[PDB]
């Protein structure tokens, strides 16, 4: 069987322009391992990303997440990409602040 | 009051690349302190949590030679699982794991749990009792009737009556100020509209402890799901969840909405409004 | 955690109760296990409990009992035999600290001959063609009997060893001294040693 | 049944390297190496499953060296050998699947570590017979045998009766002493006792073996001598009328 | 602490 990633990219903080925050990506509910994430600033790949260990939710799905240290402002588009076998094209989420 | 404790893991057969990928975890409650990577150079089982470093040496040594004795029993048993299911070599497919012991308030056995899942299905499992199993498919008989030559339910069951609520509670009482101290969670909220008369409310709560929660958005006294988006309860980064329940609303009617969050930490639930 | 064997060291009677102690940490539900090893091989297993009868029999008579109020697993043998002596070790499993075996400190067994017709006696032996020396046997005495080793140089003295005529059901001690000098008498070698007035000598 | 070992003894002089060599049953899949010093508890110093090692007493050091490549026998090697390092490493498996997870040993591997060589020597033998006080006056004949001038404390003896093995009967000092313990050579003593109808006939063959585990042929040997090789020594005597 | 592991 196979099981769709659900995606969410929020933030650590409420967003407060220049000030230092953390930005999440979070793969949950998916099946099976394997994925890719990763992470964009205005299309670039972040460098800097550290990710979740590896868990599953209780219907053997697994959930991962993804943060880096940012700092926003009022222009700058930060998005998060995943690709999956199930999807036919890296999906890419991007980050409404106040969502 | 009411804990628990749970372990993890997670083989993917990789063909033509080496030997598979076992990745395991330790959590408790909603805290992971250990890890362990086949790939990682380490080859330990390093921790993930401040309150777990006290431990010496010999905790280390200990859980590393029985986590490694697992990635080479559950890659033993990758093989295994294909000439039982006729699959392909190959091919590549995942065994997954998952059992630990919930204690209550006193430190006193609640439940117990144990269940192998191969490719995303339930393999074979531990009942209630802890001392019989139930297969789910023929194949899992197969192995069921081995442990059942083996009594392997009395060992497991010894380890979660013993070996896990007896250990855990070392776990508690070595970080009281971090898994005991529920954090209540932080609400207010947002606005933003569409149309000329439609605007979306948006109900906020982030930074709690546990994840545990329910938000609630009502209409004068009566509860109401349709527009309503929920999103799941997604981590922080520091320890702590978020959730948001948004609903659109007409120009003139906000005044009639409320928003209730129901939590621990929290002794009164909270009831909103704009 | 550790595991205790309070009985350091027993000798007793052939065909006396025996018990050995062996208890666990208090809190552990371990896999328990009993060996033997005589001095010169490895070890031998005796007994194992995990399957849930307290009480378990095997090897060379051998029973043991779990009790897990008293977190004990002790060792029984309702009438120990002379080939009984060896060191006798206890191993538990500590279950979750891993899969390797933790052993006790090491019970040390020896057994007398209750012997039932005493007839202490010493004798010179014919020597060798090869041979310079002319040994002494001191064999047939009671249980009870204290051999005190020599004092003169060239000359040597032993402990006493059981033999077991398995067929007459004969058992009895014995004793080995000698030496390579020709004042060296063995009528008159064993007298550094506490033994009866009935040594029986040759005519 | 059962677990094997190669060798059984052995000694080397400290600075150099040693290696044995165990093989278990068949279809074992869990491998324990275990130490036990002189007069002690066996001490655990590592553990396989299924030729990759998973826990190694951290009491130790990097000298100690242990391998099981093929999946079934294993090898241990020490590198700069001491005398803190003398003591018999007893191997050991088991199942993974059996419950009680019962580990079986083998016949371990006694060592020893010296400053120096100049310490060994092989057994002479010497069997000594009953005399007819004994013989005349019990029917029962007992006879006395005898190993000195070997070094060290690793020897094996055995009776033989017209070239079969007899135990009943046998009795043998269970452990040996020093011909000199102000320093040391050792001696063994041991006996064997029959009726003396099975003494006076010439047809009974009375042969004592004593078996001494000396060097090996890739040790070296510098004394003006026979070098003192691992190898079997036996006093025999007749029976008489 | 980890638990006992078996196999199939």
């Amino acid at each position: 069987i196979q099981r769709t990633p659900k995606i969410q990219v929020y933030s650590r903080h409420p967003a407060e322009n220049g000030k230092s925050n953390f930005l999440n990506c979070y793969v949950s509910g998916f099946h099976p391992s394997d994925i890719e994430v990763d992470l964009l600033k205005n299309g670039e790949r972040i460098e800097k990303v550290e990710h979740s260990d590896l868990s599953f939710s209780k219907d053997w799905s697994f959930y991962l997440l993804y943060y880096t240290e940012f700092t926003p402002t009022e222009k700058d588009e930060y998005a998060c990409r995943v690709n999956h076998v199930t999807l036919s094209q890296p999906k890419i989420v991007k980050w409404d602040r106040d969502m | 009051g009411s804990h628990s404790m749970r372990y993890f893991s997670t083989s993917v057969s990789r063909p033509g690349r080496g030997e598979p990928r076992f990745i395991a975890v330790g959590y408790v409650d909603d805290t992971q302190f250990v890890r362990f990577d086949s790939d990682a150079a380490s080859q330990r089982m390093e921790p993930r949590a401040p309150w777990i470093e006290q431990e010496g040496p010999e905790y280390w040594d200990e859980e590393t030679g029985k986590v490694k004795a697992h990635s080479q029993t559950d890659r033993e048993n990758l093989r295994i699982a294909l000439r039982y299911y006729n699959q392909s070599e190959a091919g590549s497919h995942t065994l997954q794991m998952m059992f630990g012991c919930d204690v209550g308030s006193d430190g006193r056995f609640l439940r117990g749990y144990h269940q192998y899942a191969y490719d995303g299905k339930d393999y074979i499992a531990l009942k209630e009792d802890l001392r019989s199993w139930t297969a789910a498919d023929m194949a899992a008989q197969i192995t069921k009737r081995k442990w059942e030559a083996a009594h392997v339910a009395e060992q497991q069951r010894a380890y979660l009556e013993g070996t896990c609520v007896d250990g855990l509670r070392r776990y508690l009482e070595n970080g009281k100020e971090t898994l005991q101290r529920t954090d209540p969670p932080k609400t207010h909220m947002t606005h933003h509209p569409i149309s000329d008369h439609e605007a979306t409310l948006r109900c906020w709560a982030l930074g709690f402890y546990p994840a545990e929660i329910t938000l609630t958005w009502q209409r004068d006294g009566e509860d109401q799901t349709q527009d309503t988006e929920l999103v799941e309860t997604r981590p922080a980064g520091d320890g702590t969840f978020q959730k948001w329940a948004a609903v659109v609303v007409p120009s003139g009617e906000e005044q009639r909405y409320t928003c209730h969050v129901q939590h621990e930490g929290l002794p009164k639930p909270l009831t909103l409004r704009w | 955690q550790s595991v205790t064997q309070p009985d350091i060291h027993i000798t007793v009677s052939e065909g006396a109760s025996l018990e050995l102690r062996c208890n666990y940490s208090y809190g552990a539900t371990p896999y328990l296990f009993w060996y033997v090893q005589s001095p010169g091989q490895g070890l031998q297993l005796l007994l194992k409990y995990f399957s849930g009868d307290t009480l378990v029999q095997g090897i060379k008579g051998f029973e043991a009992e779990f009790k897990r109020s008293q977190s004990s697993f002790n060792l029984r043998k309702p009438s120990v035999h002379w080939s009984d002596a060896a060191e006798y070790f206890c191993a538990v499993v500590f279950t979750g600290g891993g899969n390797k075996l933790t052993f006790g400190t090491g019970t040390q067994l020896k057994v007398e001959l209750n012997i039932q017709n005493p007839d202490p006696a010493v004798y010179q032996l014919r020597d060798s063609k090869s041979s310079d020396k002319s040994v002494c046997l001191f064999t047939d005495f009671d249980s009870q009997t204290n051999v005190s080793q020599s004092k003169d140089s060239d000359v040597y003295i032993t402990d006493k060893c059981v033999l077991d005529m398995r067929s007459m059901d004969f058992k009895s001690n014995s004793a080995v001294a000698w030496s390579n000098k020709s004042d060296f008498a063995c009528a008159n070698a064993f007298n550094n040693s506490i033994i009866p007035e009935d040594t029986f000598f040759p005519s | 049944t059962g677990v094997s070992q190669d060798p059984r003894h052995k000694i080397t002089k400290r600075g150099q390297n040693v290696t044995f060599r165990c093989d278990p049953i068949s279809e074992h899949n869990r491998l324990y190496w275990y130490r036990q010093t002189l007069g002690q508890g066996p001490e655990f110093l590592t553990y396989f499953q299924n030729e990759a090692q998973l826990e190694k007493s951290r009491l130790l050091s990097d000298r100690f060296s242990a391998e099981r490549p093929k999946g079934s026998f294993s090898t241990l090697e020490i590198q700069r050998t001491e005398q803190g390092d003398s003591a018999m490493y007893l191997c050991a498996s088991s199942l993974r699947d059996r419950v009680p997870e019962t580990q079986y040993f083998g016949p371990g591997t006694r060592l020893l570590v010296l400053e120096d060589l100049k310490n060994v020597f092989p057994p002479e033998v010497a069997v000594f017979e009953p005399s007819e006080a004994e013989i005349s006056h019990t029917q029962k004949a007992t006879l006395v045998c005898l190993a000195t001038g070997f070094y060290p404390d690793h020897v094996e003896l055995s009776w033989w009766v017209n070239g079969k093995e007899v135990h009943s009967g046998v009795c043998t000092d269970p452990q040996p002493l020093k011909e000199q313990p102000a320093l040391s050579r050792y001696a063994l003593s041991s006996r064997l006792r029959v009726s003396a109808t099975f003494w006076q006939n010439p047809r009974n063959h009375f042969r004592c073996q004593v078996q001494f585990y000396g060097l090996s042929e890739n040790d070296e040997w510098t004394q003006d001598r026979a070098k003192p090789v691992t190898q079997i020594v036996s006093a025999e005597a007749w029976g008489r009328a | 602490r980890y638990p006992l592991t078996f196999g199939w």
